[PDB]
């Protein structure tokens, strides 16, 4: 829900600079004198960088040595058609990244097999000025990184086309992670009304980053393969790393946990990496269930909890929920719900973006203008 | 160990440990170069069937170098 | 904790024939129930789950059947490596898997017309001697009723409880049987004697046949 | 596909004992496990079961307060300790595999092991004294005589007795054991040959009683 506090950045303002240095005149002819004897090399760009460059495809060699040779030579009718096909192949790749360029408005999001294929893209990464865990880490999630990497075309022009494959570069591994997940932490009246509602908002991912902690509230801008976290430092917040006191205690004066405040009575279901949150409010149905058992249990109304292990559906109202099936040890802290410590008709009804200090001031605010009488 | 996870009642929200990171701290630029030919766009008899078929292959090729000279 | 009945306990019957057992539960069980086959002397194989869902590879002469309490489990045609036994287990909600009191499954016996044993007497080796105990042995082989007494005489008085019979189970070749009466005596007893006899009365003998042996 | 138990053997009433099951060919890691047990003669008794994380553990009401099931899923082992047993627990212990894989509820078993023996008697382990039983001198010229071994006083069951060590299985009868005053087993074995082949066959019984380690040839004349 803090999407909103993130600093917005250009993504591709990097590989547009490249291109923008690989118009200047002469800078094609060097590229392309320095892959005139090998298929890769390093080569310094006239801003300073130095970039690796490969030739993933030569259709002027095949074009002007192996198939234009035999066609216009003499009796222009060809004896094979094997070379039909042939050119079939190697010519494919082109045509669908131009299509793939016309498209995409001329830069793609996740790098397909046409742009850079594997083969290829390990070459480059076992390449690259990085440490050996980051060659590793790369090439075990080859797919994480196409997901991540972006592919602008340049330029086209000396009978070459350049395109720039804009890379990842995952500087901060191995450091612990983990997620958070929120629900409405609501009272239990039977009352229609007057019923006050309470969650917290610093719901995603978190980091260890260099003492601090990188946050990131959009969960959905990060992948997971099997206990690995890639997410990209440009869609986080940077905090204190205090801001984790917020799961021993909400209520400690290091950190100040942003919560939200509303009176919408409304049953929700927050299916977590082993188990499932069930907010049951109201008077609706509310369902744990096992696949070849049926249903296995009841949820009385409030903020409950559901281990992963012998649970295989969650049911509110008429949302189903399959729950993620993956292996871990799950825990239940007990304790009273915080919703319980305010006044309903001292409580702030209504407020998006607070915290629990906030509220607080508020609440003293009210209660020391209510003391006056 | 592993993935763990806690679930607090307190606040009704749930936490999950246990797992690593990669993080995008930065970005890799690198040119990737595809060698064209600029072919002599004619001048063969279009009477076999396989001469046509590489004839409208050179166009389709033609066409893509074209369409990406529009890109500009 | 939820009791399972089966029922019957033992029944005998023809290779071929249709089989139909029964299982019966103190509670609604819907349908949580399994079926396994122990054949003699082997390890209890899963017969079948969900009291109707046969297993894999299992044969399709096996057929569950019922729900709720009752359910039954029925052989079209009983084959011989079907033998053994069956038993009906529940698993219903937070095992004590209990399992049923089995039913026992047999082919009838042979007719085998009337064969005579062969009576064989074997005394008390010197080795078991030099130990202080004597071991006669009166073997019967070969026979079919599977009636036969035999008596042990020592000095043509009869005995009585100190000999121990153990019979085989009859034969899948000749359809026959065998017993051997082994009489157990201190050395000081074994010497107190004279001559040993087993005489042993059987269909198949015109008279009570009796084979004896002096001491030496 | 395997399950091989081990521990096995005789223990005096009061005292304890430990079988373990070890697993291979199969990601045991995801399966529940059955303890199971089996009276000798008589039917199949539940005993316990342990969760495929083993913090889900179910016992019997008759060896409740006295067995315990644990796992060891890195080296996959079940083990199932024991102690306080009483004479009833005498019977025959296989560990299983439970059907269905990565749940809290438990459903059957399809995969049992070969199971381990479990004997309470008071009564200590002693290895089988071999006799032999000779055949008689007045055995006729044809003649179809007959001889064999008394196998005496060990405890406890099963020995196995062959002959010239598999070369002679026809007409070969091994009782059932029998259970003497003194509390140990007596079985004998026969076997009826022509008389024409005493004195040029060598005849000779093999006795083998696993739980003592007692290996014993008696060679049989006349």
């Amino acid at each position: 829900f803090l999407g909103f506090l993130l600093g917005v950045g250009s993504a591709i303002a990097s590989g547009v600079a490249v291109c923008k240095v690989l118009h200047l005149e002469g800078e094609v002819n060097k590229i392309k004198s320095a892959l005139l004897s090998t298929n890769k090399a390093v080569v310094s760009l006239s801003n300073g960088v130095s970039v690796l460059t490969f030739k993933v495809l030569d259709l002027k060699n095949y074009i002007d040595k192996q198939l234009l040779p035999i066609l216009n030579k003499q009796s222009c009718s060809i004896s094979n058609i094997e070379t039909v096909i042939e050119f079939q192949q190697k010519n494919n790749r082109l045509l669908e990244i131009t299509r793939e360029f016309s498209v995409n408005a001329g830069v793609t999001t996740p790098v397909s097999t046409y742009m850079l294929t594997n083969s290829e893209l390990l070459s480059l990464i076992n390449d690259m000025p990085i440490t050996n865990d980051q060659k590793k880490l790369m090439s075990n999630n080859v797919q994480i990184v196409r997901q991540q990497s972006y592919s602008i075309m340049c330029i086209i022009k000396e009978e070459v086309l350049a395109y720039v494959v804009q890379l990842p570069l995952y500087g901060v591994i191995d450091t612990p992670c983990w997620k958070l997940h929120t629900s409405p932490l609501c009272t239990t009246n039977t009352k229609e009304g007057s019923n006050i509602c309470l969650t917290r908002t610093d719901r995603g991912w978190y980091c260890d980053n260099a003492g601090s902690v990188s946050f990131f509230p959009q969960a959905e801008t990060c992948k997971v393969q099997s206990n690995r976290v890639f997410c990209d430092t440009m869609n986080s917040l940077t905090l204190p790393s205090e801001v984790n006191l917020c799961n021993v205690d909400i209520f400690n004066p290091k950190y100040d946990c942003k919560i939200m405040t509303s009176k919408t009575d409304v049953s929700s279901s927050v299916i977590t990496s082993l188990g499932a949150i069930v907010s049951c409010y109201g008077k609706t149905k509310c369902t744990a269930s096992n696949k070849n058992r049926g249903i296995i249990k009841t949820f009385s109304n409030g903020c409950d909890y559901v281990s992963n292990k012998g649970v295989d559906t969650v049911s509110v109202g008429n949302t189903l929920y399959y729950v993620n099936k993956q292996e871990g040890k799950s825990l239940y802290v007990k304790g009273e719900p915080i919703i319980n410590f305010y006044d309903p008709l001292v409580f702030p009804s209504d407020e998006f973006d607070a915290s629990i200090s906030q509220v607080n001031e508020k609440i003293n605010q009210s209660l020391a203008f209510i003391r006056k009488s | 160990q592993n993935i763990t996870e806690e679930f607090y009642q307190s606040t009704c929200s749930a936490v999950s440990k246990g797992y690593l990171s990669a993080l995008r701290t930065g970005w890799y630029t690198s040119v990737i170069t595809i060698e064209l030919s600029n072919i002599k766009e004619n001048k063969c008899n279009g009477t076999d069937a396989k001469v046509k078929l590489i004839k409208q292959e050179l166009d389709k090729y033609k066409n893509a170098v074209t369409e990406l000279q529009l890109l500009m | 904790d939820i009791q399972m009945t089966q029922s019957p306990s033992s029944l005998s019957a023809s290779v071929g024939d249709r089989v139909t057992i029964t299982c019966q539960a103190s509670q609604d069980i819907k349908k949580y129930l399994n079926w396994y086959h122990q054949k003699p002397g082997k390890v209890p194989e899963l017969l079948m789950h969900d009291a109707s869902n046969l297993e894999t590879g299992v044969p399709s002469r096996f057929s569950g059947r019922g729900s709720g309490t009752d359910f039954t489990l029925t052989i079209s045609s009983l084959q011989p490596e079907d033998i053994g036994t069956y038993y009906c287990q529940q698993y219903d909600n937070l095992p004590p898997l209990t399992f049923g009191g089995g039913t026992k499954v047999e082919i009838k016996r042979t007719v085998r017309t009337v064969a005579a044993p062969s009576v064989f007497i074997f005394p008390p080796s010197d080795e078991q001697l030099k130990s202080g105990t004597a071991s006669v042995v009166c073997l019967l082989n070969n026979f079919y009723p599977r009636e036969a007494k035999v008596q042990w005489k020592v000095d043509n008085a009869l005995q009585s409880g100190n000999s121990q019979e153990s019979v085989t189970e009859q034969d899948s070749k000749d359809s026959t049987y065998s017993l051997s009466s082994t009489l157990t005596l201190s050395k000081a007893d074994y010497e107190k004697h004279k001559v040993y006899a087993c005489e042993v009365t059987h269909q198949g003998l015109s008279s009570p046949v009796t084979k004896s042996f002096n001491r030496g | 596909v395997q399950l091989v138990e081990s521990g096995g053997g005789v223990v005096q009433p009061g005292r304890s004992l430990r079988l373990s099951c070890a697993a291979s060919g199969f990601s045991f890691s995801h399966y529940a496990m059955h303890w199971v047990r089996q009276a000798p003669g008589k039917g199949l008794e539940w005993v316990a079961v342990i969760s495929y994380d083993g913090e889900n553990t179910y016992y019997a009401d008759s060896v409740k307060g006295r067995f315990s099931i644990s796992r060891d899923n890195s080296k996959n082992t079940v083990s199932l300790q024991m102690n306080s047993l009483r004479p009833e627990d005498t019977a025959l212990y296989y560990c299983a595999r439970d059907r269905i894989v990565d749940d809290y509820y438990y459903y059957g078993m399809d995969v049992w092991g070969q199971g381990a023996t479990v004997t309470v008697s008071s009564a200590s382990t002693k290895g089988p004294s071999v006799f032999p039983l000779a055949p008689s001198s007045k055995s006729t010229s044809g003649g179809t005589a007959a001889l064999g071994c008394l196998v005496k006083d060990y405890f406890p069951e099963p020995v196995t007795v062959s002959w010239n060590s598999g070369a002679l299985t026809s007409g070969v009868h091994t009782f059932p054991a029998v259970l003497q005053s003194s509390g140990l087993y007596s079985l004998s074995s026969v076997v009826t040959v022509p008389s024409s082949s005493l004195g040029t066959q060598t005849y000779i019984c093999n006795v083998n009683h696993k739980p003592s380690n007692t290996k014993v040839d008696k060679k049989v004349e006349p």
